[PDB]
This record gives C-alpha cells, structure tokens and sequence, in this order.
C-alpha cells in the first residue's frame, strides 16, 4: 500500500485476523482443523465477517428496541396484516381509524369465540410431541380452524406462550355430522377427517323408503397450505351397526391414529359409552378401517381388529358422575415400543486424511416385544472403507 | 359490581382489586332482600410512584433490632426528599424513624467505597461534623437497608437533623452523600379490625359489616398484599325510595 | 473391523469374523462391508420418560492402530404408554371453559373474552382498553379451588445457599409421593405471596386430603402434617383446610384424626372463597391478548404518526402509556402503565434468542416494550417541536419550545461516562482468555438460581471484562434537544 | 434422557481437580466436544452436553441484559417511576461492585461493542484454527498480536 | 370509494357460504324424493377465494393511488424549494446590480 | 333506535332518534313474524319463514306448511351474522289451530 | 397484496372441478329418479380456464407497477448524479471568483 | 436566552403557567393536587395546552 | 440445482447478497458443508 493511506493498529489487527479467518475456512491453508472450523461463531461467519454486522446482532439483546417495528413482527396475526391494509392510506380521519379498528374486533371474535372439539397427540407417549387441535366457531357456519401445541417444554404443567402457535383456517368446504372431526398426522403431514350425513332413498321400491348415508372424508394439507380433494368411503354399515341403528339417540364418534410403522392410518367408529372391552367377536359396538398410502381402504376383519385394543383407551368416555362428556385425544399407534424403521450413519473420515468410510447405514430396524424381554434386529447394517483424502 | 382501585394517603398505600362477583335478589312476601357474595378487597402498603414508594416502604420493611416485624408501629417520615450533595449520588440515605421503638431506619441504592469507612451522621448543617445529633456506624461496612437503634426518646432532634449523611468519615469529612429533607409527616401503620367495614344503606337503614365479624379468614398481617374476604353480606331492602 | 451396539447394561459385539455375510474384494479402492442381522437383547435400557438410548458404533482399525473409520450414533427407543392418567383427555365445564388435563395438571384451552367486549363495545373505544378489561376474571377449570400461599423473606440460616423454592403437590391420583406444582425464587426485602388452583374429582383425593408444601433445599417441610392438608366436606358441601392450626381432633376425608399440627415452612395458608383469576397473559391466548391490548394501539399510533395526525396518535398511544396518569372513575389511577402485562412485568417467551428476533427478545423482558414505547412518545413530542419551529411565527416558537422542554424533562439529566477511566488496559490474550470467560459465566450461572457472595466484593484487579455501553438513541435525544435550545 | 449432572461426572475432573461446570463448555463446538471426549462420551450425550451448553449461554446472557437494561443511568428518568430492581440485580451488585453502573459512551475502547470487543471475539475463536505445530499458527505467523 | 369497495367484497363471504349450506338440504318431497345439490358447498368455497381476490385486488389501487399522491407532494416539495432558491437567488443579484 | 329516557312531558327532542339502517342479510319472513331484541348485548334480529314441504313415502302425498325460527345478530363492523335455525312447526300448529 | 391475489384466484380451481365431479352423481330417488347435471364437469372446466386468466392479469400488473418503481428509481439516480455534478461545478467557480 | 429575543408581558404569562401545568400534571413537582388535576379544563389539555 | 440458482439469481439482481449466498450454498460452498456436526467429505452438495 501506499503511504497515503492511515489506518489504527486495532482496526489493522481485525483486518488481518478477518483475512486468516477467511483463508481458513475456505481450504487454502492446509491443515486446519474442521473441528474447530464448525463453532457457532464461524457457522455465522456470513454476519461475523464484519465489524457492522456483527455489532447489530449483538446490541440486538441488550437494546432490541433500537430494532422493533409497529408495523412488522415475526408472528402477525393475518387480521393484525388486514388492519394495517385498511390504515395504509395517507389521509387517516379518526372515524376511520375508528372503522378498520371494528373490523379488526369483528375477526378478533370469530378467532377468540372458538371450541376445541377434537385432539391428536403426535407420539406413543404424552412425554413429547406435537399435540392438534381443531376448533369451530360459535356462528352457525361450518368454518373450522387447527393449531398445535408442543407439550415436550412442559414443566410442572405450565406451558410457555411460545410453544403455542396461532390458528389456521381450514378452506376446503367442510360439512361436519355432529361434531365428528378430528385432525390425525400420517405420511408425516396433516391430515383432516370426518363424517358427513346425506339423505338417500334406494330406487325402485314402491314404499320409497329414505335413509341416511354417512360417508367418511379425508384430506391433507399440502405445501403451500392449501387443502387437497378429499378421499371418499361408504360407513354406512359400519354407522347403523355400531349405533344399534339409532344414530339420532346415540353418539357417534370417530378417532384416527396413525400407524407410522406400517405407513397406515387406523379408523375407528364406535358407540360413545362408559368403558370399552376388547375389540372384535362379540364386541360389536368397535368398527374399524385401515386406509393405506395411496387412499385405499380395508375393512377391518375380527383378526386385525383384535391388534388395536389397547388404543381404547384413548376413544370418547361418558362420565360416571353425571352425563358429562369427556373427549380422549387420539394417539399414534405402535406394537408396544416405537422404534425407528432406518438410520443413517453417514460418513467419516480417516486418520491423515488417508481413508474414508462411506455409505454407513441401517436400512432396516424392526421390534419384537415376546414375553418381558424386547429383541431389536439390525437388518442389512453396512458400510464402505476407501482409501481417499478429502480433496 | 367492580368497585376498583383506590389511592391512600400520602401516597404510602393502596387498595386493590375491590369487587362483588355476585349479587342475587329475592322478592319474597312484600319484602325485597338482596345479598352480596364474596365481596372482598386488598389493601397493601405501595406508593404509586415517588421517592415515598421505593425508599420509604423499604425502609419499614426492613426487620428490626429486636427481631422481624416493625409493622403496626408508628414512623415519622420525610415528605419529600432530594439528593443535595456529596461525592456521588448514590441510593442516598432515606431515613424513617420508628417512634414506638426508638429506631432510624436507612435505605441505600449503591455504595461508595466497601474499604473506606462508612456510618450514619444527621446534622442540621450538612458540612458541620461538630453540629451533628446523630451518629450510627455500619454493622457490616458494606452493607444497606440497616436500623441503629437511636435508645433514647430523640424524635425533637431527628426533627431537627435534616440533610442525612451516609459518607460520615473523619479521614477529613468525606460526604459520600447527602439528601434533604423539607417537612416531616407522622404516621400509624397498625390496622384495627373494626376499621376494616363495608357499609351498605338501602333507602333509611343502613347495614355496616367489619372485619371483626363478618370476615371468612382474616389475612396475613404484613406489609404486602392484605386481601380481606368477607362472608355473605344480608341487605334488607324494603326501605328503598323507588322514583320512576 | 466391527460393529458394536450398547442397550443399558449390556454390550454386543460383531466383527467382520463371524458374523459377515460376503466378504468384500480385498483391494484400494471401495469395500462395501454388509453384515447379517444384528441381533439385540435390549432388555436393561434406561428408561427415563418413557424413553431410551441405544449406541451403535462402527469401527474399523488397521494393524497399525490408526482409524481407518469411527461413526458413533444413538437411536431413540421410546415405550408405548396409554395408561388413563397419562393420556390427555379434553373436558367442557358448564361455565363455558375448555381445559385440557394430564394427570394432575389442567391446563386452559380457550377464551371467552369476546362475550365481554360486546357490552365494551357499545361505549367508544375507550372502554375496550382499560386496566379493568384487562383484569376481568376468567371461569375456573373445573371442579377445585383455590388457595392463598405467603412465603417468608429469603433467610439464608433457614432455607440455605440459594434462594430458590419449590412448591409440591401430594395425593393426588393413585401417587402418594411429591410431584412438582409451582416454582420461584424467595425474596430478600419482603414475603412473596401466590394463590393457586387445586384440581378435585369425587375419590380423587387419598387418606388425609391433598398435601401442598413447600421446599428449599437444606430443609424440606414434607414430614407428618408439615405440608397444607385440604379435603373436600360432603356436609357443608366446601372445602376444608384441615391444619390451619393445632387440634387435638379434626375431621379429614378418611374420618377424624387425632393428632393434627400446623403446616410448616409457610407463613400463612387459607382458601379463597369464591375466588376467581384474572386472565392470564401466558396462557393459549396471549398472542390473541398482546395484539389487542399492546400491538394494535402502537401500530395506529405508528400510523397516524407518520401521517402526522398528531392529536389522533396521542389518543391511541395514551391507551397503554401516559405520564400524566389515567382517569377511572373520576379518580387517577394508581398504575404507571394502563397495559396490564407491562405493569406487572409478565413474560410470555421462554426462548427468545433460538433465532435474530427483537421481538422475542422484548416479549422475554416486556421491559424493553416499556423503554420503546417511552422513546416512541419522545418522538412525537420532538416532531411536534420541529414542525412548529418551522412556522417561524413567535407563538409557534413558543409552542416549540414548550414541547423541546417537556421532552427534556421526561428524558431528565443524561449521565456522564464513569467506567472508562478506571479500565484497565488488558493484553489481546488476557481478554480473550478462557480462564477469565470460564469465571464470569460460572458466576452468572450460581446467580441465577442462588446469589451466593462468599468472599463478597471481587478484587477489582480481578476484571478484565468489557463495561455496558450507553444507548446512542437516547443520547441522541439529548444531542438533538441541546442543539434546538441553543438555537432557539 | 440423560442427567447432565452425572454426564458432567462421567467428563470430571476437568484437568484441575474440579467438577467440570458447563460454563466450562462454552467454548468448543460440538466436533470438538465428541472428538476430546470420544472415550467417555456416546453421541447422544454428546449432543446433551452441547445442548444443555449453548442454553446455558443463551440464559447467561439474558440474565446480564435483564440486569443491565434496569442498572442503566439514562433512564431516570420519568420512566424510572415504572422500574423496579429484582433481587438478583443487589445481589449481582455485591459481587461485582459498580459494574454494573460502569456505562461508558460509545466510542469507548472499554464498550463490549467497541472494536476491541471485536477483536478479542474474533482472536478468542480464530486462535486454535491450527494446531500449534503449524508455521500456519496465528501466534507463530504472528506473535505481536497475543501481546 | 375504492376502500368500500373492497369491503363490499368481502361482505358476501358469508352469504356465499350460507347458500351452500341452505342448497344441500333436499327440495322435493313425496314418493319421488331428493334435490340435493351436492357440490354446493365446494361451489361456496371456490366463490369466497374469488371474493378474496377481488378485495385484495380493490385493496392493492387504494394504496397504490395514495402513495402516488404522496409521490406527487413531494415533487411539489422540491418545486417550492427550486422556487424559494430563485428569488433568494435573484434578490442577491439586486445587491450587485445596484 | 330512540332513547326515550329524554322525554319531557311527551316530548321528544330529534337528536333523541337514530338514523334508518338497512339491513343486508336475506331476510325473507312469513307475514310480519319479524322483530329485534337485544341479548349479549349486541342487537339480534328474529323471525320465523314459511316453506312448503310433504311428508316422504306417503302415497296419498300430503303438503303440509314447515316454520323455521332464525335469528341473526349485528357484529361489530356492521355486517349481520349467518343465522341460526331452529324447527317450530309443531308450536305453529299447535297454537294456530 | 397483487400477488396474494393472483394466488387466491389459483386457488379456487381445485375446488371447482371437485364441484363438478359431485354434481355427476344423480340427487332425486324413487320412481322418478336422475337428476345429473350432465355439463357439470364441461362447466368446471371451463371455470378453471377463467380464473387462470384472472390470476395472469394480476401477476401481470404485479411486475407492471414493480419494474415502474424501478424505472422511477433510475430516473431519481439520474437527478441526484445531476445535482452533484451541480454542486461540484459551482465550487469551482467560487475559485474563480475569488 | 439572549437579548435578541422578544415578547409581551402577556405572552411571557402565558407561556409560564404553560409550563407549570406541563411540570404538575406529568408528576414532575410533588405534592400536586390528583383531585385538581381532573378538573374538565386539564382533561382536554391536547387542546387546551 | 436449476431451482437454487434461479432464487441465487434474483436476489442477486434485487442486492439481497446475503439472502442470495445462503441459496448458492445448496450447491456449492468453498467452506464445505455440515452434516452431523461435521464437515462433509463431498466438494459440491449437488449430487448430480
């Protein structure tokens, strides 16, 4: 450089320090230790690079009101966006304030005034795990909403706000019989069911005798968060059966738990009593579906029907004490412990960079829980040693 | 009914969360009786935001001499005080002298030096060491929030010693710091259970309910929050003068 | 060359010996190792909520020693639990509130909020948000009810090294042993008092009532009839606490009993009668609470700001702060801040710093909404100054003078630098050394549950740590106000 | 899953004599805490330590916020009359003195946000970037720059 | 106007998913029965996303116009101060000339 | 609306009564069976509708006249809400012989 | 906002074609019974079409009024290089004036 | 201020209980009467000030 | 790959640089890539 420029001998210190960091964690200085290029700081090294940067998020702690908006936040409810929209203008009257502030109440209530009616717990355990709800809104309209909530941060039963997430509306032309509608997580994404009651006659009877046709759908949120075209089944024989046909002076009610070990989703349609007994022979008060992957579905025979007893325990009870009605969230179901189906070893690498191993994984895990004792099988574990230095 | 919140005097206390969650009616014969449940209110010992708040209630917070409590006793304080000098401005020493115990109590923020020797000294003057009345040192050196134990009946000379000094050295004369005093308030913090009364009138009669008898349970008695609970209040109201 | 899982207690081993399916070609390049099935007794796994580890390592070693390859892993085995005290179970009271239950703790699922506003609604806006909205009392989740806890001042000869509490729940359910219930920190100037909800269900208390007691480490008051007993009276059809004092003969839920002693460890217990608690701040519902009571009144005042209506925005922002009080009833309230969760100062966000958010930072410590809306108000005031210092007219000098100087007052005497000269020069190695950042953290970590001083004041000659730096938008303020009184 | 106190046990001592605190983690990533520790250590507690750390970290210095943002002189203030000192900001002030009231102005080398406070982040964690058999060292390419 | 616009537009969300509802109950009656419209309901939330994007839409001028207002003021700003300059300019050049 | 409360002898001042309001919520009443009550504290309009209906497999089809309750209420932006519905025809019936 | 709409009128057409799907299936029973509406997909067809014109238009007029702000901007580029160059210039002639 | 500055001894008036008002109703000076303070006149102070 | 550099590209048009590197990094990054808490043996992340 030339002598013109200046500098400070703790601004020049940075700057030679910047550049080794960046030689560094580039590769062009051989030698360097990957262990300790991969600390946080270095990780964020994309805002440590410089001086600027790296002072703004580090004031963010300690005066995070030097950086808050009024009019953004990460977590803005779309009605708070809504209101922002009708105030954009640049001649804001009182009235008119007074007006988009009304119209903010009016999305307030219809979000404040809703019911759960029904939950699914994400896991074999209430231990951790994702918890779903669906709501519905006390206006006579058939508009439903979901949220979660994720109960691993419990601690003596009080839940931080944050673990909580905001209500989503449902868009997919949902008409509900009763209050049969329960979210259920399969194929790792959110699925929606229920049952809908239309009014049917069979043809060519000369008593026209009408009847009820209840039909189970079954939707999926997809990427972009719209709602996909509902899958269709008849459990009309399944309703009238289970109900002793009188579905009118009986409660039907609907759990769906996801059998991720199977890549399953189990149905089940049931009287509302008191207690349950086991499933199938002369049960006949427990009917049961199994839809698979692609949407196709198995009614449930007596032998399979008998492997999910234990998930009763989680259906919809009558109290004893007074007719009061207590719902029971649906869980995942698992054999008797849940246990991955793969895992991944990944790679690593040798001594002086001379050899590599490659292609480390277990493609297959499977359980088995035979009297007390539970046997774990590895199937096909492998792996790959090569003679290779990393670049 | 929701009766709110209330401000004391002198700004040294408050009342709380004053309301009547029920209220039933009933028109039986030709006599209309109406009864208040569960009514209730807090009372606690709070400045809505001053020099009174922060440094005084602290003060008589602090446990006495003979052990703890200090609360039904009966304080002089300062009515409004303010840094006047001094190497710093520290918390600045608030005094409050308990009558019924012969106690000064004093409240600080930050200290000066934990090395350099620290006392009490209250002295009409500020500057005259030779013109002090009072002189306490520290139990600890670095230590706030203490009481002195005065041993004597001096209140005429607490009143007259204004500008409290809490430097107090002789290495020299060394004010760490010093505050005012202006005028001086007297005050009884003991509560008397029959004082404690909700009072109703319908039209001529008129129903009065204390602490004495018509509470459920009676609170803690403390410094902080008091909630008062009171059992179903009975109105008799045949006497109401009924317009439109 | 082989592969080694650890389940517990047990250890199993495989090498390429005995149990490899084909061997691969010897040579340089890539030899991919495919093992028979691995067999597993995993039969002495710890299970610590209903879950446990399982260690699979492959290793390959040359006859040299070096490592020719080494991945550890662990995979997760998590027990199936579908026993009805613990499975979640959703209940309606008739009041209207949703709750949803796990074993002993209930916790709330909805509002009912919006049935209020109506009433609100029909006055102005100003009767929607108010200190006493904001405090309106929520229906309680069903069958219980609630008891008032007053716990002494932090006494280190009593309690211990650290000021910490525990309060524990007692029989419960089936278990008769404690489980957590509420936790806090004890304070050093006066009592601390809480008012919490029990939960009851007809035979859902065992022999004696439910235990609620409290713990410090060094002493733990859950000895015979040291913990606050209740139980629920079939003839008064109330409930009962059963050792407010001594009694040489008390009725329980098993009958009477002989000998009962008061509870320990608190300085009162009693049970608030028809008692019900303001609408909690951290609840399912604080996002739907901040928003309407905080967000949405300084946001139309950001609005109306930059429009500059400035009378418009002075209205909107009085709703959660004024320095010139609030009037209720015809009276000055006594609260500083007219938002509920900023006077009381109540968190709702666990983890703020898990990712770059002001926000999450701020709804931490709901301090830092106090300190931005104060510098929001210093902002109007100081716009209203300018512009009506630039009408050039002598009244509206004065009017710019007016607010220049109230802006001074609420901003009061800025302070000057006091850390700077007595800093100590340190060396580049001597910042940045491990020794010096390891003893500063350990004691901010015994801080924040204790507070343990031994040995008290830290040897100044001990530091060479940074100092806090002031925050250049209030200086600011200070400069941009000497500047326009100079002028003026 | 694990019990972070006994995974501390199973890492103790920490070379001088000490129960290895989680202060002490602050401090090396998580290759780092598998590769020092790979005897003692599986990977899930591996992972446990390094998790438990960084919270650690991130609850430290929230605590100094909290404790700063109420300690600062320039507010009081009419906004003082809304501020209240925890107990855990006396008892941070009897261990550390008049830290905790040392504001400084920005500009000040003493500032934790001022350029030296940069520098010694970036020296604290670019150090060990090489071994010290390395000509590529920062202290051997550099001497001057420890001093 | 074009404010009111965009919240008439959403005014019939409701009333779009009420008619769904309404058409799926069965119309006619005795010993040939049914009516039913079966895709009345997809038709009542297909209506809303149109109604959605109409207000957006409406929304979207509003503010386009206004800030093309306040665009507008501000080159009237630097027109008043060019302005200001030239007399202050020319009211200089009288002192010379004279 | 009109607040009567101000009246002075009979009298009632103009600024007393409140501007006609439309309503726009598909209302399509039998006769005059339309009114507003308040409840919740917000206004709710009610009124019964007539339809024209026959009981399913009867060969000797008979028609007979179906009463719907409904009710609606105003929300806070103005707009009326989706109305609840409720059967009454067995009351209808029964009173009006 | 412009582009909000564009994506609510896309959405719709999912559901349109499943009301016409549903409207295949006949609705009256008995003695007398039909009542398919027979165009009912031809019909939803034809409304998918629709509404992808419309959600083209407003991406349209989304880039429109974008890349107008960016010719703006260049134009503001050019005044305020023009302004400096201004300044810059009568600098100069204070030394010659002086 | 300097001597540049000019006024009437109205106007000083004026702008003296202006900042006394300012100072009592925004809990600067203590001892200010709260009962005083509601008075319709230092309610509608946006305007009146 | 042709999905990443399309966004890499715009909000390198619009001088997003930060937004727009964290994008290149799906394909390529000269400091590597982590996996499991360690630097990947593979040069670019692109498979293909």
């Amino acid at each position: 450089v030339s002598s013109a420029i200046k500098t400070t001998r703790l601004a020049e210190a940075i700057a030679g320090i910047q550049l080794y960091i960046n030689r560094a964690l580039n590769r062009i200085e051989p030698n360097a230790r990957a262990d300790v290029s991969t600390r946080q700081f270095f990780t964020d090294w994309t805002v440590n690079n410089r001086y600027s940067t790296w002072g703004g998020v580090s004031r963010l702690v300690y005066y995070p009101e030097n950086y808050i908006d009024p009019t953004q936040r990460i977590g803005q409810t779309r009605m708070m966006d809504e209101l922002l929209e009708n105030i954009s203008q640049s001649k804001l009257s009182r009235d008119t304030v007074e007006d988009a502030f009304k119209t903010y109440l009016t999305r307030f209530e219809t979000v404040a005034d809703l019911k759960v009616v029904s939950a699914y717990h994400d896991n074999v355990n209430s231990n951790t795990g994702l918890t779903w709800f669906v709501g519905q809104t006390r206006e006579n309209l058939p508009e439903y909403y979901w949220r979660n909530v994720d109960i691993s941060r419990m601690q003596a039963g009080e839940l931080a706000a944050n673990a909580w997430k905001e209500w989503t509306k449902i868009d997919t032309a949902v008409n509900p019989y009763k209050d049969a509608i329960r979210p259920v997580i399969f194929r790792e994404r959110l699925h929606l069911i229920w049952v809908e009651k239309e009014e049917v006659a069979k043809n060519g009877t000369d008593p026209v005798e009408t009847y009820d046709r209840f039909t189970l759908k079954l939707a999926f949120l997809r990427h972009d968060g719209s709602w996909s075209a509902p899958w269709s089944y008849d459990i009309t024989t399944q309703v009238e059966a289970v109900t002793d046909k009188k579905p009118d002076t009986e409660r039907l009610a609907l759990a769906a738990s996801g059998f991720q070990g199977e890549d399953t989703l189990l149905v089940f349609v049931y009287k509302t009593g008191k207690s349950y007994s086991d499933f199938g022979g002369s049960n006949k008060n427990v009917a049961g579906m199994t839809i698979y992957g692609d949407g196709s579905f198995k009614k449930m025979e007596n032998t399979a029907l008998s492997r999910y007893s234990q998930l009763k325990n989680t259906f919809d009870i009558i109290h004893t004490q007074g007719n009061d009605l207590v719902r029971k969230a649906s869980y995942r179901f698992a054999q008797d412990f849940e246990v991955p189906a793969s895992l991944n070893m990944g790679s690593a690498i040798g001594d002086d960079s001379l050899t590599v191993m490659e292609n480390g994984n277990i493609p297959q895990i499977t359980s088995k829980y035979s009297s007390d004792n539970l046997a774990i099988t590895l199937h096909n574990a492998a792996f790959t040693v090569r003679y290779d230095g990393s670049g | 009914l929701n009766m709110g919140s209330a401000i004391g005097d002198d700004s040294l206390t408050v009342m709380e969360n004053g309301n009547i969650p029920q209220i039933t009616s009933k028109y039986s014969s030709d006599n209309l009786a109406i009864t208040l449940h569960n009514a209730a209110f807090t009372v606690r010992y709070d400045g809505s935001g001053n020099v009174i708040r922060n440094k005084q209630i602290s003060a008589m917070k602090l446990t006495g001499v003979d052990g703890k409590s200090q609360y039904g006793n009966a304080f002089i304080i300062a009515n409004t005080v303010k840094h006047y000098g001094g190497y710093s401005d520290l918390g600045g020493p608030i005094t409050v002298y308990n009558k019924t115990k012969n106690y000064i109590a004093s409240v600080q923020g930050h200290l000066m030096n934990a090395d350099y020797t620290r006392r009490l000294i209250l002295t009409p003057v500020e500057n005259n060491y030779y013109a002090r009345l009072f002189e306490f040192p520290f139990s600890p050196n670095t230590i706030l929030n203490t009481v002195f134990t005065v041993g004597s009946n001096k209140t005429s000379d607490f009143k007259k010693c204004s500008y409290a000094v809490g430097g107090a050295n002789s290495q020299g004369f060394q004010i760490f710091s010093s505050y005012q005093s202006s005028g001086w308030l007297d005050i009884d913090t003991g509560i008397n259970n029959t004082d404690i009364k909700i009072t109703v009138m319908a039209g001529s009669k008129t129903h009065t309910f204390t602490a004495s008898d018509h509470i459920a349970s009676l609170p803690a008695n403390s410094f902080d929050a008091m909630p008062y609970t009171f059992k179903p209040l009975e109105i008799d109201a045949s006497s109401l003068a009924f317009t439109n | 060359i082989k592969i080694t899982v650890m389940a517990g207690s047990k250890t199993h081993t495989f090498t390429a010996s005995d149990h490899i399916a084909s061997l691969p070609a010897n040579s340089f390049d890539a030899m991919p190792y495919t093992f028979k099935p691995l067999e597993i007794d995993a039969s002495s796994l710890a299970f610590t909520n209903n879950i446990a580890p399982l260690d699979i390592v492959f290793e390959t070693k040359a006859k040299d020693g070096r490592v020719l390859g080494k991945i550890k892993q662990t995979l997760s085995v998590k027990r199936v639990n579908y026993n009805p005290e613990d499975i979640l179970f959703l209940r309606e009271t008739h009041s209207g509130a949703q709750y949803m239950q796990l074993g002993v703790y209930r916790i709330r699922l909805n509002t009912l909020l919006a049935s209020q506003l109506v009433s609100r609604a029909n006055t102005g806006i100003d009767t929607i948000l108010t200190m006493e909205t904001q405090r309106l009392p929520e229906p309680p989740l069903g069958e219980g009810f609630f008891a008032n806890f007053v716990l002494p001042k932090y006494d280190p000869a009593e309690h211990g090294d650290e000021r910490w509490f525990k309060i524990h729940i007692g029989n419960v359910g089936g278990n008769t042993g404690r489980q957590p219930y509420y936790s806090g920190m004890l304070s050093d100037t006066s009592e601390t008092s809480m008012t919490l909800f029990v939960p009851y269900a007809e035979g859902y208390y065992m022999h004696e009532g439910v235990r609620l007691g409290v713990g410090y480490q060094k002493i733990t008051y859950d000895n015979t009839w040291e913990s606050a007993f209740f139980y629920f009276d079939e003839t008064k059809q109330q409930f009962v606490l059963i050792n407010d004092a001594d009694h040489d003969s008390g009725m329980t839920q098993q009958g009477i009993v002989k000998n009962i002693k008061k509870y320990k460890g608190f300085l009162n217990v009693s049970i608030a009668t028809g008692y019900s608690a303001p609408m909690d701040f951290n609840s399912a519902s604080a996002l739907y609470y901040w928003e309407l009571f905080y967000y949405t009144p300084m946001m139309c005042f950001q609005r109306l700001l930059q429009e500059k209506q400035f009378d418009e925005a002075t209205q909107w922002i009085n709703y959660v702060y004024n320095p010139a009080g609030y009037i209720v009833n015809g009276e000055i309230a006594p609260w500083i801040w007219n938002c509920r969760p900023l006077e009381e100062t109540t968190s709702w966000n666990a983890n703020p710093l898990d990712a770059i958010d002001p926000d999450a930072v701020a709804q931490n410590d709901p301090m830092h909404y106090k300190i931005a809306t104060f510098m929001r108000l210093l902002d109007q005031l100081i716009l209203r100054g300018d512009m009506a210092y630039r009408e050039l007219t002598r009244d509206a000098l004065n009017e710019a003078k007016m607010w220049y100087v109230r802006t001074l007052e609420l901003l009061g005497d800025e302070p000057e630098d006091y850390g700077s000269q007595q800093w100590a020069a340190p060396s580049l190695s001597g910042a940045a050394s491990q020794t010096v950042q390891a003893a500063y953290q350990q004691d901010l970590t015994m801080l924040g549950r204790g507070g343990v001083s031994k040995n008290l004041r830290t040897a100044n000659s001990l530091v060479g740590l940074f100092l806090p730096e002031y925050n250049p938008a209030l200086t600011d303020y200070w400069q941009t106000l000497r500047l326009r009184l100079f002028n003026l | 899953m694990y019990s972070t106190a006994v995974l501390l046990n199973k890492i103790s001592p920490t070379r001088d004599g000490q129960t290895m605190t989680l202060a002490d983690l602050q401090y090396l990533s998580f290759s780092e805490l598998r590769k020092i520790f790979d005897d003692q250590l599986s990977w899930g507690e591996a992972r446990h330590l390094y998790h438990e750390t960084i919270e650690q970290k991130k609850n430290n210095r929230l605590l100094e916020a909290r404790i700063f943002t109420r300690a600062n002189p320039q507010l009081s203030g009419a906004i003082r009359l809304g501020i209240e000192r925890d107990s855990v900001s006396r008892s941070y002030d009897e261990m550390f003195g008049a830290r905790s009231s040392s504001f400084v102005k920005p500009g000040s080398v003493a500032s934790m946000f001022s350029p030296a406070g940069y520098l010694t982040e970036l020296y604290r964690e670019a150090k060990d970037l090489h071994f010290s058999s390395s000509a590529y060292h920062l202290d051997n390419r550099r001497p001057d720059l420890a001093d | 106007l074009l404010d009111a616009a965009a919240g008439q537009s959403l005014a019939g969300q409701v009333l779009s998913i009420a008619e769904g509802v309404a058409d799926l109950v069965p119309n006619v009656f005795g010993l040939a029965c049914g009516g039913s419209r079966w895709g009345a309901a997809l038709r009542a939330s297909a209506s809303v996303m149109s109604l959605s994007a109409t207000a957006s839409q409406y929304s979207a001028d509003k503010i386009s116009r206004s800030e093309a207002y306040r665009r507008r003021r501000q080159e009237w700003e630097i027109q008043r101060d060019n302005a200001d300059g030239e007399v202050k300019q020319m009211d200089a050049q009288l002192e010379s000339l004279k």
